[PDB]
C-alpha cells in the first residue's frame, strides 16, 4: 500500500525529535524547510541493518527501525523546522520493463521557543481606497498563532473564486502571521455577507470574521 | 556534488517544449541520477530514474537525457499540469545531493497589479498593535517592489511580503505586505501609503490613507 508517518511535531531548540515511517529496498529520510529545495538526511536498508547519513547531520541523526523505520534528529536548532519525508524507491515488472516511488504523506516539524498560540482574526475591511472599479476587495488578518498550519475558507466554502490565501510569514516575535483577501462586486459590500472561516488545528481555535466596510 | 539547475524560472506557454539542465561538480558514477516533480503543497513525484528510464504513469513527453557532468530534462509539449518545480538528484557513491529547482510557470501577457490598502481594524488597536496592509493582485510577471511611508517617511525593515503561487487561471501573482507599528506610532502620524513598482505600470502607484 503506502508510507504512514508520524503527525506534527514541535520542539524546542537543542531537543531531539523522533519521526516514525511504517510500511504496509531502501528506506530515504529526505528534509524540504518552507520555500526551500530538498534536503537529503540519509537512509537506511534493512538488508545490512546500518544506515548512511549526510555528513551535515553525521553527528546528530540517527536512522533505525513491526516494520517501522525511524528517524531521530537530536540538538534540534530552527533551521531543522521542516517537512520530513520518508520514501521508498521500488522497481516494478510488467511488459519485461522495470521507477516506482512511494512517499509519506510527511511530518512537519518545528523548531522554536514560542508555545502553541490561536490566532486574532482582524478584519481587512473594505472601503474607497480598497476599490479600483466596480470591484472591492475585502479580507481577514490571522496574525500572532503558532505552529503552523493555518486553513482559511470563504463563506464555508461558497466563496472560491477571487480568492488569494497567502503563504504566512514568520514575525520577529516567532509566531506566524497570514492574510487572506477576496475581491468582491463593489455594489455587494452593503447586501452580501462575506465571513472567513479560519482553523488553527495545533490550537484547536476555530474563528468565523464577518468582514464589513467602515 | 554539488549540483546546479538551469535556468532557475522558465516561462514558457502550454504547447511549447521545455529544456531544464543539470550540471554537476563531479562524474555521478554512472546511471545514478533522477528527476522528480513537484507541485505546491504536494510530495516530490519521481519523473525518471537512472538518468534514462522513465518511472511508472510518467508520460512519453518527458525525457531524461545527458551523461558524465551534464544532464537534461526534455518535455516534448507543454501542458498545463507540467507547469511545477523540478528538482534533479543523485544518488550514486555519495552523499546524496539535490539540485536548487527550476520554477516552470505560464508565460502571460504581462498584467500590472491591483494596488488595494487596508487600514488597522479598531479591534486591533484596542489589542495594542497596529497592522497596515496593502495588496497587489493579479500582476504578471511575479517581480515587484512595494515601500512604505508613513507622513513621507520611508519605512525599512518594519514590513514583510508574501507573494501567492501563480494562479491555475489568469496564470497571474498576487503579493500582500503588512506593515507593523505600535498603538502610540500609529495614533502619533496620519497619513499611510503604500508606493508599488511593477513593469505593467506606466507610473508608480501609490495607495494611500488617513487616519479618520
Amino acid at each position: 500500500l503506502q508510507l504512514v508517518q508520524s503527525g506534527a511535531e514541535v520542539r524546542k531548540p537543542g531537543s531531539s525529535v523522533k519521526v516514525s515511517c511504517k510500511a504496509s529496498e531502501v528506506i530515504s529520510w529526505v528534509r524540504q524547510a518552507p520555500g526551500e529545495g530538498l534536503e537529503w538526511l540519509g537512509v537506511f536498508i534493512p538488508m545490512f541493518g546500518i544506515a548512511d547519513y549526510a555528513q551535515k547531520f553525521h553527528g546528530r541523526v540517527t536512522i533505525s527501525a513491526t516494520s517501522t523505520t525511524y528517524m531521530e534528529l537530536s540538538s534540534l536548532r530552527s533551521e531543522d523546522t521542516a517537512i520530513y519525508y520518508c520514501a521508498k524507491v521500488l522497481q516494478v515488472g510488467r511488459n519485461l520493463v522495470v521507477p516506482l516511488d512511494l512517499w509519506g504523506q510527511g511530518t512537519l516539524v518545528t523548531v522554536s521557543s514560542a508555545s502553541t498560540k490561536g490566532p486574532s482574526v482582524f478584519p481587512l475591511a473594505p472601503s474607497s481606497k480598497s476599490t479600483s472599479g466596480g470591484t472591492a476587495a475585502l479580507g481577514c488578518l490571522v496574525k500572532d498563532y503558532f505552529p503552523e498550519p493555518v486553513t482559511v475558507s470563504w463563506n464555508s466554502g461558497a466563496l472560491t473564486s477571487g480568492v488569494h490565501t497567502f503563504p504566512a510569514v514568520l514575525q520577529s516575535s516567532g509566531l506566524y502571521s497570514l492574510s487572506s483577501v477576496v475581491t468582491v462586486p463593489s455594489s455587494s459590500l452593503g447586501t452580501q455577507t462575506y465571513i472567513c472561516n479560519v482553523n488553527h488545528k495545533p490550537s484547536n481555535t476555530k474563528v468565523d470574521k464577518k468582514v464589513e466596510p467602515k | 556534488i554539488v549540483l546546479t539547475q538551469s535556468p532557475g524560472i522558465l516561462s514558457l506557454s502550454p504547447g511549447e517544449r521545455a529544456t531544464l539542465s543539470c550540471r554537476a561538480s563531479r562524474t555521478i558514477s554512472r546511471t545514478h541520477l533522477a528527476w522528480y516533480q513537484q507541485k505546491p503543497g504536494q510530495a516530490p513525484r519521481l519523473l525518471i530514474y537512472g538518468v534514462s528510464s522513465r518511472a511508472i504513469g510518467i508520460p512519453d513527453r518527458f525525457s531524461g537525457s545527458g551523461s558524465g557532468a551534464d544532464f537534461t530534462l526534455t518535455i516534448s509539449r507543454l501542458e498545463p499540469e507540467d507547469f511545477a518545480v523540478y528538482y534533479c538528484h543523485q544518488y550514486g557513491n555519495s552523499p546524496q545531493t539535490f539540485g536548487q529547482g527550476t520554477k516552470l510557470e505560464i508565460k502571460r501577457t504581462v498584467a500590472a497589479p491591483s494596488v488595494f490598502i487596508f487600514p488597522p481594524s479598531d479591534e486591533q488597536l484596542k489589542s495594542g498593535t497596529a497592522s497596515v496592509v496593502c495588496l497587489l493582485n493579479n500582476f504578471y510577471p511575479r517581480e515587484a517592489k512595494v515601500q512604505w511611508k508613513v507622513d513621507n517617511a520611508l519605512q525599512s525593515g518594519n514590513s514583510q511580503e508574501s507573494v501567492t503561487e501563480q494562479d491555475s487561471k489568469d496564470s497571474t501573482y498576487s503579493l500582500s505586505s503588512t506593515l507593523t507599528l505600535s498603538k502610540a506610532d500609529y495614533e502619533k502620524h496620519k497619513v499611510y501609503a503604500c508606493e508599488v513598482t511593477h513593469q505593467g505600470l506606466s507610473s508608480p502607484v501609490t495607495k494611500s490613507f488617513n487616519r479618520g
